[PDB]
């Protein structure tokens, strides 16, 4: 480290920043493995030792929550395992194929995960997704479209339904879903408002996931002014399938 | 999945929101809160309230102080023209002191004023990261704001405090100007060697490149998610939803490994204050340890003789 | 192979050329056509830097470089060993790219996502092209090109900085400065501010969107939202990358080689309301 | 060797057979044209 | 269902009369601009040169 | 409607009006063309400038 | 009656061809203008 | 040693098999190319 | 059974065929090495060719 | 020596293999191909 | 059963093939060191060869 | 001492030493290979 | 914690032990050959 | 002192400890290797 | 003084200590060689 010898204050530094570089790469990866671990083997592997990878997932972890409860990630129980698929060949790699109806059965790009089936409560314990008749002080900013009164029209054309409402965000203020009441059904469905066109026909709101017909199929609420976290997740995969299985 | 997630269709207003109640401690805030349409377009809609108490005004004072010694000697080195002021606003500066006063303290007109003016905005500065710290800290949560803001805090002392320091004169400081200080880095490159050859701040470029690099990525990722209720990244830790699930799928199918909805945030902390860190380092060493990067580079076999 | 919640997720369908042969997995990549393709492409174009390499005097890791072909050669075919590697490595490592793309495009399908990612990897690539293929075209010779050297391209930049006075005066090269530095502001404010909330101070629970909207309404008296910030990211991230092509645009083929950036800015020193 | 086309299907391995022929044929008029003596374009150099 | 714009045919082909209208009374007046700039001086030199 | 969101007469007279509009286009291009040819002829002979 | 239309797509195969084809052209007019002898532009660099 | 068919599919094997040796057939010819003793275009450099 | 999906007899066969066509790749690279040696041979000795 | 097999997987272990095998290979083939006294195709003076 | 999820049997079958697979890439592998010294001889001395 | 096999995965263990091993190896090599006394391809020369 | 029987854990020592000690015989002989070719560990004035 | 087990799971710590003396180990013999007394390989100069 | 112990969890505060004491014994082990009269390698003359 003298002066004239190859050894150098530089060099030095640089080196103690590599050791500290990789010690955080490690740190960081270490972290990135909190969710979807053990590993799942293929087909032609053995099962009594699990795959985790050399970076070893770190203990489990518990988060305090607001009323007092906690919460344990690595979320286990919102894997769903066991699905109405089937693999298309016995060698590893491979893809599956749904044995039934896709829609329905939640697999593939219509794929939803088992999520608490509770709303989502709010800094006030209120649900927060809420219809604008059930929000006071909550309206539309004129300078918009107005949704309520528009006719829905699928990926093929045909009309769907009519808007009947839209379901707000409280806290964080949004329209995150339109009810649509069906054609000829007097039932209510949600459509999410990033799978909606609102005016893209003038008067019309275009969704060019699904075909017109399919409305009928989406999943409902069990109460009409509040929604659960399961409820809306598998909603979002119903419009989600339509992606990939509508034809 | 024909609607793009830049611009929002329809706007929802409401009542505007004072805030979450603060913890005992602190002044209260005001009450002057609007509604912007064009801001709502992108993102929120709502300005204000603000919360200004002691640090809020200190700082805002000992800044308005530096800013406005600046602006009298820029005025003061154009003979009070505000005609010839205008002319040429971005060729002026307040310059740092001359070379033969070592650091001590300087006549006004040869380098007086620009200490006085750094003194003033560094209080400043560290006024705002004690704001920064005491306005986390009133809410319960965490500090890493103001730990991220400390990175670059110390790149601005290492530039303009540090290494005059190690280097035993006030001259090695950039000026108060804005085509002034682009000069002057030009001309810090060009004394020290080619700072190409400096390691740290070859570091530091690669963490700025990434920054981009992730927070593109990271922004194309939430907006592609977002249908399947993908921007709530904070109840989709606590309660993992298909939307995460679909994000980490992506990346692990694309390049092999995923993070978290959480880590990944890590990963963003990380290589942004990434950058500031080692450019203070590698600033610190220019000068005070190698004044000639090239001939450390050549020593080092980064380049042939030349 | 499979994460915990990945099985329902494998199924088949979402691909552009080449039916089921190439959907599959290989450990946790998804192969495609585009993957055997942009594989191929990247061993082909190391195997060429190899070979290249060892026609050279060293295999010192940073003095490695693949240098463009001779003004003499103008926009043509350059012979291998005197230009004609660094070529085919530009074509392969184009091609390379634009698989990825397309690979990250099918990934996309298959998942029911939007394509929002591939969109923005679009961006870094019209940068390259800017800078490999469009302003060497517009300039009239291959010789434009910067080197694929860990430290000779760096020489490059520095050398195409200098020809045209102080490349700091280019008003492009500002704005795409101005927005580099913003993008790592807000990517270090969205990271320290998700953290804090889901670790929050000792004894309390986590917190809400609420707490993140009122911190910067405190701090600084406005806040984006959620959704927001992610799309100010992509816009800042994009905007950098396209100012600093157009930057590389209007140097050389609209200033001259041997102009200067210092004396454009004259055009507002002598505006007729100050100028005599 | 009619057998090839029970493990393999021809609409496929037709579009795929095209695609590498056209890249071959480019990739062997592209090295051609990069010499002196076999470009038929300019000729030979000075 | 209706029209994909909005406007119905009469509304259609009002406004395309107008626009018609428009566009013909911009071209005369380029074309009587294009004559006289013709006069002034003219362009399409020889390959020697004016 | 349909994919598009149009008809096979609305989509046959769109196609007839789309079809003679290029015709027109292409057209008025010829003549553009042979007027530039007596101008300035590409082409030249063996050596020209 | 030519079965090729009816294992074949027609609307798939025509976009991907047309690509090809527009490619091809670029290339070529793009090699013919970066010469001396068969620019058509101003001719010979003298 | 037939028994490595009851490990590989055949079909992605041989394709994958056959892009390998493409490759590979690309990199030596571009090597000897690029030679002067061996290139089989223009001849010795000289 | 398999993990590749086979039988025996099918692997059999594919395994005869496939020899086959490998030991024709392999004769007609031995014919090309041997004309290309003819052409010009390679491994100098320690001061050139 | 034969219970390496009760350990690891066959199938994936032998394309393990071959990856590194090869790429030892190529690795060797053009440490050889960069010195002057084992470059087999031009000589020695390199 | 096992880690791998082999049997003894199976295991026995692969590595016999192994081995002689294995044996025969060494053998092959020392006729070419073989060749190339006799085509040029390495480790030279401490003077140079 | 055979309880250590106890705690950790004997195939991560055998994995990590395999390619920990080959990484050094080929680390020594190449210095060796980067000096003038004990370089054995060229010679003491450089 | 492994997953390994006891069994298993001793004959999995014993064979790593007895594959460690022949790839410590071989280095040992690569050494020595080594060491005959080039000496390394020169005197304070050089080779 | 046996206690310290109880205090650090042994695999984490055995696995930190081994990669800390690897680290060690390496870093003494490339300061060694650069000076010109203590190289072994070429010798002093 | 045990009561220290109330306040900080052992474990986090003896990894903390180990870090900075292995980073000051660092520290001051590259300070000595960095002079010419205590460098214990090569010795004075610096
Ligand atoms: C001559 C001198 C010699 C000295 C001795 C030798 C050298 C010693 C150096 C010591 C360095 C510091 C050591 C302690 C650090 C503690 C960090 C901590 O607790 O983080 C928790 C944090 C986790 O917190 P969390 O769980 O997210 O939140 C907890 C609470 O909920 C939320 O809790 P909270 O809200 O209270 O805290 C939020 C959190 C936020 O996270 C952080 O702050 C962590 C990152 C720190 C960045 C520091 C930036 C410093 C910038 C410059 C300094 C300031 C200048 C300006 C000052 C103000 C001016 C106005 O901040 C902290 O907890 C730390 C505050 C202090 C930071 C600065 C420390 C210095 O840890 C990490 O995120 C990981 C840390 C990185 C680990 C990487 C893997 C190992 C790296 C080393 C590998 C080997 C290196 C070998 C080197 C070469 C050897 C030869
Ligand atoms: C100077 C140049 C510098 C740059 C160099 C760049 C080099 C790029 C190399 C790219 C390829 C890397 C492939 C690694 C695969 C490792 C195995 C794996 O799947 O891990 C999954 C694992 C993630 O899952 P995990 O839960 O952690 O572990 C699961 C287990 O692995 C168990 O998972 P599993 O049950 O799914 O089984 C996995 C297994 C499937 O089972 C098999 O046996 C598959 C058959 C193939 C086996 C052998 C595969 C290749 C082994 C490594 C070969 C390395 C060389 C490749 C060629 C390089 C040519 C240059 O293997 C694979 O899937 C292989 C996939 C690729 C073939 O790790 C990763 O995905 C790592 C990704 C790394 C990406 C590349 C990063 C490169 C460095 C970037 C920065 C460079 C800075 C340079 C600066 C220079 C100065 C300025
Ligand atoms: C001074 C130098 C000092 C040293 C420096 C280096 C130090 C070491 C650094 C290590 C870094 C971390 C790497 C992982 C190590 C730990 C692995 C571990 O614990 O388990 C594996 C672990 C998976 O654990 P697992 O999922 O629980 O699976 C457990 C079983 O393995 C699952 O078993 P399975 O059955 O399901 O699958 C088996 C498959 C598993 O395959 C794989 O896992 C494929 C991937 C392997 C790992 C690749 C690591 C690559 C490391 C690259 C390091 C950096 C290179 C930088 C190059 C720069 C160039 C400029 O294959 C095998 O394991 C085969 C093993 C047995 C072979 C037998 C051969 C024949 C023996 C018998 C001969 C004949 C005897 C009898 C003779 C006759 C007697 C009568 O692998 C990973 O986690 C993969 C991802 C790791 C990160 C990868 C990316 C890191 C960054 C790379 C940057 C550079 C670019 C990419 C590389 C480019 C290279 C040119
Ligand atoms: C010819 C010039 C040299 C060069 C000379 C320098 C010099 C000198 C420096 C850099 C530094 C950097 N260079 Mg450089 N650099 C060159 C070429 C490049 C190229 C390129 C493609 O060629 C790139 C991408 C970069 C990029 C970079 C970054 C990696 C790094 C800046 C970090 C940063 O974010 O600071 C921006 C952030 C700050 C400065 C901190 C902000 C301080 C606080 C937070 C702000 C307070 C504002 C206040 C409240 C406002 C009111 C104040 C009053 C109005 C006055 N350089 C060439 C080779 N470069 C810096 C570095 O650290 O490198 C070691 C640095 O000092
Ligand atoms: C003396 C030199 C001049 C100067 C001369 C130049 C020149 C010349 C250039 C720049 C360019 C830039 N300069 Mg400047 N610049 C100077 C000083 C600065 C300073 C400073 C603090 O002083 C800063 C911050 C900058 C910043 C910038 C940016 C605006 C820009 C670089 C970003 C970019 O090009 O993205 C582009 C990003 C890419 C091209 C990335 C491409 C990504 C590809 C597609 C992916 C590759 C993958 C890889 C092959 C495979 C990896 C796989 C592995 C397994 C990981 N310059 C000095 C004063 N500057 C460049 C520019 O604007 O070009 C557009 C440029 O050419
Ligand atoms: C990770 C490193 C990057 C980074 C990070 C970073 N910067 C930060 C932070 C962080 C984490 C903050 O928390 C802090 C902040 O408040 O951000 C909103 C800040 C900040 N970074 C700033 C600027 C800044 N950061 C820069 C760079 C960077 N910051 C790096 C690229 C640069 C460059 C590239 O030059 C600049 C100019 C400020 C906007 C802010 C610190 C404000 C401050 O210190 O104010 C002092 C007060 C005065 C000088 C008085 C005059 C008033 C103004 C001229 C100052 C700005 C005030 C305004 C931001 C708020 C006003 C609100 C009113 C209602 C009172
Ligand atoms: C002739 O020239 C001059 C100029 O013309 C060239 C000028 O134009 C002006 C400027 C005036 C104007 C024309 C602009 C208009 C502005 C005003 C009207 C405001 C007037 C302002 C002044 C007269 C002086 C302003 C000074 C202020 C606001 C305070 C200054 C305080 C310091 C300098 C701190 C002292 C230095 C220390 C202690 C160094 C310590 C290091 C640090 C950086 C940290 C400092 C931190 C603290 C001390 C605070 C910590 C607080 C905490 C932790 C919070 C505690 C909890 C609470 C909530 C309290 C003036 C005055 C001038 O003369
Ligand atoms: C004795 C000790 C105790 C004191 C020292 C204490 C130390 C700690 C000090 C250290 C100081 C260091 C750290 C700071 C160094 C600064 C560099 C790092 C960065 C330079 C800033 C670069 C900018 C581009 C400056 C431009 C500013 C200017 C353009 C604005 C002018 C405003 C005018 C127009 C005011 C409007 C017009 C009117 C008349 C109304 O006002
Ligand atoms: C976050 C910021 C906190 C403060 C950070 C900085 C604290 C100060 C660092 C420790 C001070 C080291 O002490 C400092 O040593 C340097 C380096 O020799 C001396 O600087 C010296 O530089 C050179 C010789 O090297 C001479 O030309 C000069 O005249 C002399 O002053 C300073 O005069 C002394 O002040
Ligand atoms: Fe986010």
């Amino acid at each position: 480290m003298q002066p004239g010898a190859y050894l150098d204050l530089a060099q030095v530094t640089l080196y103690v920043f590599w050791i500290f570089f990789a010690g955080l790469l490690f740190y960081l990866r270490r972290e990135d493995k909190r969710e979807g671990y053990p590993l799942v083997a293929d087909a032609g592997s053995g099962t009594r030792l699990a795959k985790i990878g050399v970076p070893a997932p770190p203990d489990p972890k518990t988060y305090l929550l607001r009323g007092g409860a906690t919460k344990t990630v690595p979320s286990t129980s919102n894997d769903r395992p066991n699905v109405a698929l089937t693999p298309a060949a016995p060698w590893p790699g491979a893809p599956f194929v749904p044995t039934g109806n896709p829609f329905a059965d939640g697999v593939g790009p219509g794929s939803y995960a088992q999520r608490a089936d509770v709303p989502e409560l709010g800094l006030d314990n209120l649900p927060i997704i809420v219809p604008l008749r059930a929000a006071k002080g909550m309206f539309l900013d004129p300078r918009d479209p107005n949704p309520v009164g528009m006719p829905v029209v699928g990926c093929d054309g045909v009309v769907g339904g009519t808007v009947t409402e839209v379901w707000v965000d409280r806290a964080e203020v949004l329209a995150r879903y339109l009810e649509v009441e069906v054609a000829k059904s007097r039932k209510r469905v949600l459509l999410p408002v990033p799978f909606a066109l609102i005016n893209d026909p003038f008067g019309k709101v275009s969704v060019d996931a699904i075909r017109g017909d399919q409305f009928a199929g989406v999943p409902t609420t069990s109460k009409g002014d509040q929604v659960s976290k399961l409820e809306e997740d598998k909603i979002c995969a119903y419009y989600g399938a339509g992606t990939l299985y509508a034809t | 999945a024909q609607y793009q997630n830049i611009f929002t269709q329809v706007q929802v207003e409401g009542p505007a929101y004072a805030g979450v109640p603060l913890r005992p401690g602190s002044s209260p805030r005001e009450t002057q809160t609007t509604f912007n349409y064009w801001l709502g377009k992108i993102g929120d809609a709502q300005v204000g309230p603000v919360y200004l108490g002691f640090t809020g005004v200190c700082s805002l004072l000992c800044g308005f102080v530096a800013i406005e010694i600046i602006g009298l000697n820029m005025l003061a080195s154009v003979d009070w023209s505000p005609i010839e002021f205008l002319r040429q606003f971005c060729w002026l500066a307040l310059e740092p002191p001359k070379p033969e006063y070592g650091l001590t303290i300087p006549p006004l007109k040869e380098g007086g004023w620009w200490l006085m003016a750094g003194f003033f905005l560094t209080v400043s500065i560290a006024l705002w990261w004690v704001r920064t710290y005491r306005r986390s800290r009133a809410l319960g949560m965490g500090t890493h704001v103001s730990w991220a803001f400390a990175s670059a805090i110390l790149l601005y002392l290492a530039l303009g405090f540090i290494q005059p320091l190690l280097m035993g004169s006030w001259s090695e400081a950039p000026p108060f100007g804005v085509f002034p200080h682009l000069d002057w880095t030009n001309n810090f490159s060009i004394k020290y060697g080619n700072l190409y050859y400096n390691p740290f701040h070859c570091l530091s470029i690669a963490f700025l490149y990434g920054s981009a690099l992730l927070f593109a990525m990271h922004g194309a990722t939430i907006l592609a998610v977002s249908r399947y209720g993908g921007e709530r990244e904070i109840e989709q830790m606590l309660d993992r939803g298909t939307a995460l699930e679909r994000a980490a799928l992506f990346w692990r199918w694309t390049m092999g490994f995923n993070a978290t909805a959480e880590s990944i945030h890590r990963w963003a902390w990380w290589f942004a204050v990434l950058c500031p860190l080692t450019g203070a380092i590698g600033i610190i060493l220019t000068g005070p340890v190698v004044d000639n990067w090239f001939d450390w580079g050549v020593k080092h076999g980064l380049a042939p003789p030349r | 192979a499979m994460l915990s919640f990945e099985k329902k997720y494998r199924v088949r369908g979402g691909t552009l050329i080449g039916g089921d042969l190439f959907d599959f997995w290989v450990g946790p990549f998804y192969v495609g056509i585009f993957g055997v393709m942009t594989v191929f492409f990247a061993l082909i174009g190391i195997a060429l830097i190899a070979w290249n390499t060892a026609l050279g005097p060293t295999w010192n890791l940073w003095q490695i470089s693949v240098n463009p072909p001779d003004a003499k050669y103008g926009l043509g075919f350059a012979p291998l060993a005197e230009g004609g590697i660094w070529q085919w490595v530009s074509i392969c490592a184009t091609g390379a790219f634009v698989t990825w793309a397309l690979r990250e495009v099918e990934i996309c399908r298959k998942l029911g996502i939007g394509f929002h990612v591939p969109f923005a990897f679009s961006f870094a690539i019209f940068a390259y092209v800017t800078l490999v293929v469009i302003r060497p075209v517009l300039m009239g010779s291959w010789s434009y090109g910067f080197p694929y050297g860990i430290f000779t391209h760096l020489d490059w930049v520095s050398n195409t900085g200098y020809s045209y006075g102080q490349f700091h005066y280019n008003p492009a090269h500002m704005i795409a400065i101005t927005f580099f530095f913003t993008t790592c502001l807000a990517l270090a404010l969205h990271g320290g501010l998700v953290l804090s909330a889901l670790n929050p101070d000792r004894g309390e629970p986590v917190k809400s969107p609420e707490h993140e909207n009122t911190v910067f309404r405190d701090l600084v008296g406005y806040s984006i939202g959620t959704i927001g910030i992610h799309r100010l990211g992509l816009f800042l991230a994009l905007s950098a990358v396209f100012f600093s092509a157009v930057c590389m645009i209007i140097s050389g083929p609209v200033l001259a080689e041997g102009g200067s950036w210092p004396d454009w800015w004259n055009w507002w020193r002598n505006l007729p309301i100050w100028n005599p | 060797m009619w057998r090839i086309w029970l493990l393999f299907d021809p609409r496929r391995a037709l579009v795929l057979l095209f695609v590498f022929l056209f890249g071959l044929a480019i990739i062997i008029h592209f090295i051609l044209l990069s010499t002196s003596r076999f470009n038929w374009l300019d000729g030979p150099r000075a | 269902d209706g029209s994909i714009s909005g406007l119905s045919e009469a509304e259609a082909k009002e406004f395309h009369s107008i626009f018609v209208t428009s566009f013909f009374l911009f071209i005369v007046v380029a074309v009587v601009a294009h004559i006289l700039a013709w006069m002034w001086r003219p362009w399409l030199p020889k390959a020697t040169g004016y």
